[PDB]
């Protein structure tokens, strides 16, 4: 019978998939912690063999008909295996698309804007221009860097994106999707049971629904940031207008977290930085990860494996091998869980260690699942379950419990307000940017935006959604989204929006599980085994169940809810309402200086 | 009387090469004095689980024949080497009967059976038409015919090679690291019982 044939097919597939995936992941680890040409080519052949085996098995898996499969776990495994992806095109179109993607990657990694009248002062984005966006306060130098990287990337990436959209539309319509936007929204499709059914076309309106009520908090934050930047820039910013695009602390305005020195509420009150306390007690990276492990065993999740401590790198090696500075949590397979992080003894790397060990605990919990179901419930769950550990690790209760912060520490309201404002600049300020970028990409892939009216649409919506105006008018020879890393390298962006929603949903559910009686941003889930079990019911699922079922297992709801997000930022929202009485909350769409 | 002639447990337990679980090695043991305090006194032998007889009274209660079955499995499949269990190893590789009288011994063997390139010399049976009878082996390499079309000796779709490799590597998690298992099965027959442990003076 067909279902038993599919069961034996999955049993045959799982063992070779696990072996080849382990070989590919080990070669990728050996390249990422030891950069050389032989490790690069070994990674190339390992990924080539694993990808060739995966497509060879997916062509055979497409022969099964899902109309006669009753057990939903086998059906979900065959759904995961039948995703052909970019292989649905012919070899010529796939090679052309890979050529476009590779030239986009090597032109973003080698993007170049250089100083006018100073031809020797040529700056790349990654070492030097991000420093200008993060630190510099001069209006004209930021206008230079923004408009110059917009010119020398958008002018070079506009036709590349022109055929990129067409090739991705052909690839998506070869996989029975309406557009490439629907292909990305198929990551949120859930088919299991009744009442847990989620559709791709539902997702957009859910996102719009969740943007219906983040909008007052974002409007108050935008008004406060606009007033403080008007204090910084006297005549270049209008009270009723939008913010200029190059004054937002990032290259694209994606994160407002670099505006915190300009927009600090209480400058006399210091921050909750405990780096010097780590310096005084002689902490190292081993103690950082041991304290993260102590947190995860106090909440009830299991200990770290011996192979985790044996095989991972937790320090710059300094023995002649080049490494990647970005922290990454690796699930190599066969019970191998590693973390690559060049941990300095700072508070940010302490929170990052908690974040990546949250990733590793999420990976460890669904190891009992079959190989095709060893993923997150969707793309937002995996990063949300690390962000909640970063949330609980930064609280003054957790820092006072582990001796990093003194026992007689006073938590007045002013440090809670400015901590919540720094968190809002990181968290709330990225939500209209994420929603507007994904809405622009969805309407471009749908064809709802005409091809010759791209740029004129985008700067409308950044005036409408984000409330951020262009500094200089751009015509259609620019490609201003494509200057961002995620869109020039073919990455879905709505995972950050859903991450932000699911993060505070999970945090409120765990804090109600841990029976916390205070405000949500002070909440710690340490020494609470019942919150750990409430979490681990979802972590053990993987994507074996629909993500609505896992979401109901944590929070008791089957959809995205931003009432936890507004409940997290409630003291800051009350403070922002209290200091926006005289001012004008909101922005006007026409260009005001 | 002063004793000699101990049973060759050094040949079974301290062997340089074990066997795959599908072709599990069986050695019969008779006409010697079997002392089992060698196995209990070694701390690397982590799992020492005995069925039907106590581990403490192994040296005094004595038997006619002792079968030592040696093989290699992974760590989380050691629990399948027990009466009444199910799994791949129990159904298709090594089955113990429900009235099994004996002991199972297992220990980690990373330093002997794990290779960085991968040890592809340990195999197990993943597909078989019917479950194994107790103390039965299957060394057949016939292609498993899971569908309706005849396989005709060539693998592919609905035609799988049944012996799949335990690709052991030293960086695996503890449930997948190689574990060497020796199953001691004790039997009494109408023959005079000639495997008996030591006595004192
Ligand atoms: C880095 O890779 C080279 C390539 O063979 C190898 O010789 C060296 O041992 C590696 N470094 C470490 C620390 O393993
Ligand atoms: C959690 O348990 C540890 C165990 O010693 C203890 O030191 C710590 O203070 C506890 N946390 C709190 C918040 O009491
Ligand atoms: C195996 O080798 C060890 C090494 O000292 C020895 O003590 C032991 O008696 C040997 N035999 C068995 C059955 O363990």
């Amino acid at each position: 019978l067909t279902e038993e044939n599919a069961k034996t097919f999955l049993n045959n597939f799982n063992q070779e998939a696990e072996d080849l995936s382990y070989q590919s992941s080990l070669a990728s680890w050996n390249y990422n912690t030891n950069i050389t040409e032989e490790n690069a080519q070994k990674m190339s052949e390992a990924a080539a063999k694993w990808s060739a085996f995966y497509e060879e098995q997916s062509k055979t898996a497409q022969s099964f008909s899902l109309q006669e499969i009753q057990t939903p776990i086998i059906k979900r495994q065959l759904q995961a295996l039948q995703q052909s992806g970019s292989s649905a095109l012919s070899a010529d179109k796939n090679k052309q698309l890979n050529t476009i993607l590779n030239t986009m990657s090597t032109i973003y990694s080698t993007g170049k804007v250089c100083n006018p009248k100073n031809p020797q002062e040529c700056l790349l984005l990654e070492p030097g221009l991000d420093e200008i966006m993060a630190t510099s306060t001069d209006y004209n130098s930021r206008l230079w860097a923004w408009e110059g990287w917009r010119a020398e990337v958008g002018k070079q990436l506009r036709p590349l994106y022109e055929e990129y959209v067409v090739l991705k539309n052909e690839m998506a319509r070869a996989n029975n999707y309406n557009d490439y936007g629907d292909y990305w929204r198929g990551d949120y499709e859930a088919e299991g049971a009744d009442g847990y059914n989620y559709n791709r076309n539902q997702l957009i309106e859910d996102v719009e629904r969740t943007f219906a009520e983040i909008k007052p908090l974002y409007e108050h934050l935008h008004a406060y940031v606009r007033r403080k930047l008007m204090d910084t820039y006297p005549s270049y910013i209008s009270p009723t207008g939008c913010l200029p695009a190059h004054l937002l602390g990032d290259m694209w305005g994606r994160f407002w977290t670099n505006l915190y020195p300009l927009t600090v509420p209480f400058a006399q009150k210091p921050n909750i930085d405990v780096t010097d306390a780590m310096m005084n007690q002689g902490w190292d990276a081993e103690r950082i990860f041991q304290e993260a492990e102590k947190f995860f065993v106090s909440v009830g999740l299991p200990h770290m494996t011996q192979g985790f401590w044996a095989n991972s790198m937790l320090t710059e090696p300094a023995d002649g091998r080049k490494v990647v500075c970005h922290p990454t949590a690796w699930d190599l397979g066969h019970g191998d869980f590693r973390i690559k992080m060049c941990t300095k003894v700072t508070m940010d790397n302490f929170l990052t260690a908690h974040h990546e060990m949250g990733h590793i605990q999420y990976d460890m919990a669904y190891a009992r699942q079959p190989f095709l179901l060893r993923n997150g419930a969707n793309e937002g769950f995996h990063e949300a379950v690390g962000e909640i550990m970063s949330l609980s690790a930064a609280t003054p209760k957790h820092l006072k419990s582990i001796g990093l912060l003194p026992s007689d520490f006073q938590e007045d309201s002013e440090t809670e307000i400015n901590f919540l404002l720094k968190q809002a600049l990181t968290i709330v300020g990225t939500l209209p940017f994420t929603y507007m970028l994904e809405k622009w990409r969805w309407m471009v892939f749908r064809g709802e935006i005409p091809k010759e009216q791209w740029m004129k649409k985008w700067w409308e919506m950044k005036r409408e959604i984000v409330g951020v105006v262009e500094p200089l008018p751009h015509d259609e020879t620019y490609c201003d989204p494509a200057s961002l890393f995620h869109v020039s390298n073919d990455y879905s962006f709505i995972r950050y929006y859903t991450r932000t929603i699911y993060q505070f949903q999970f945090q409120e559910a765990l804090c109600q599980a841990a029976k916390y009686n205070g405000s949500l941003h002070k909440c710690d889930i340490s020494n609470s085994t019942e919150a750990g079990q409430k979490l681990l019911k979802m972590l053990s699922l993987g994507n074996s169940e629909p993500w609505t079922k896992a979401l109901e297992n944590v929070v008791g709801a089957r959809n995205m809810d931003v009432k936890p997000l507004l409940n997290y930022f409630q003291p800051l929202f009350d403070w922002l309402k209290e200091q926006n009485r005289n001012s004008f909350v909101g922005w006007n769409t026409e260009w005001s200086p | 009387p002063n004793i000699t002639n101990l049973c060759p447990f050094d040949e079974v337990f301290n062997a340089t090469r074990f066997a795959s679980v599908y072709a599990w090695n069986r050695k019969r043991i008779s006409n010697c004095v079997a002392d089992y305090s060698v196995l209990y006194n070694l701390a690397p032998f982590f799992t020492f689980k005995c069925y039907g007889v106590s581990p403490t009274k192994l040296n005094d209660l004595c038997f006619t024949n002792v079968y030592a079955d040696s093989f290699v499995i992974r760590g989380d499949e050691v629990r399948q080497i027990a009466p009444g269990q199910t799994g791949n190893i129990a159904d298709y590789n090594y089955k113990l009967p429900d009235d099994f009288t004996g002991c199972v011994i297992a220990w980690n063997s990373n330093k002997l059976d794990s290779k960085v390139s991968g040890n592809y010399n340990y195999l197990y049976r993943l597909f078989r038409k019917s479950n194994l009878k107790p103390f039965e082996r299957d060394i057949s390499t016939e292609i498993y015919q899971a569908g309706n079309k005849p396989c005709n000796g060539v693998a592919g779709f609905n035609c799988y090679f049944p012996l799949r490799s335990y690709s052991f590597r030293p960086t695996y998690g503890v449930g997948h690291q190689p574990y060497r298992v020796v199953v001691l099965s004790f039997e009494l027959l109408h023959a005079p019982a000639t495997v008996c442990g030591p006595k004192k003076s």
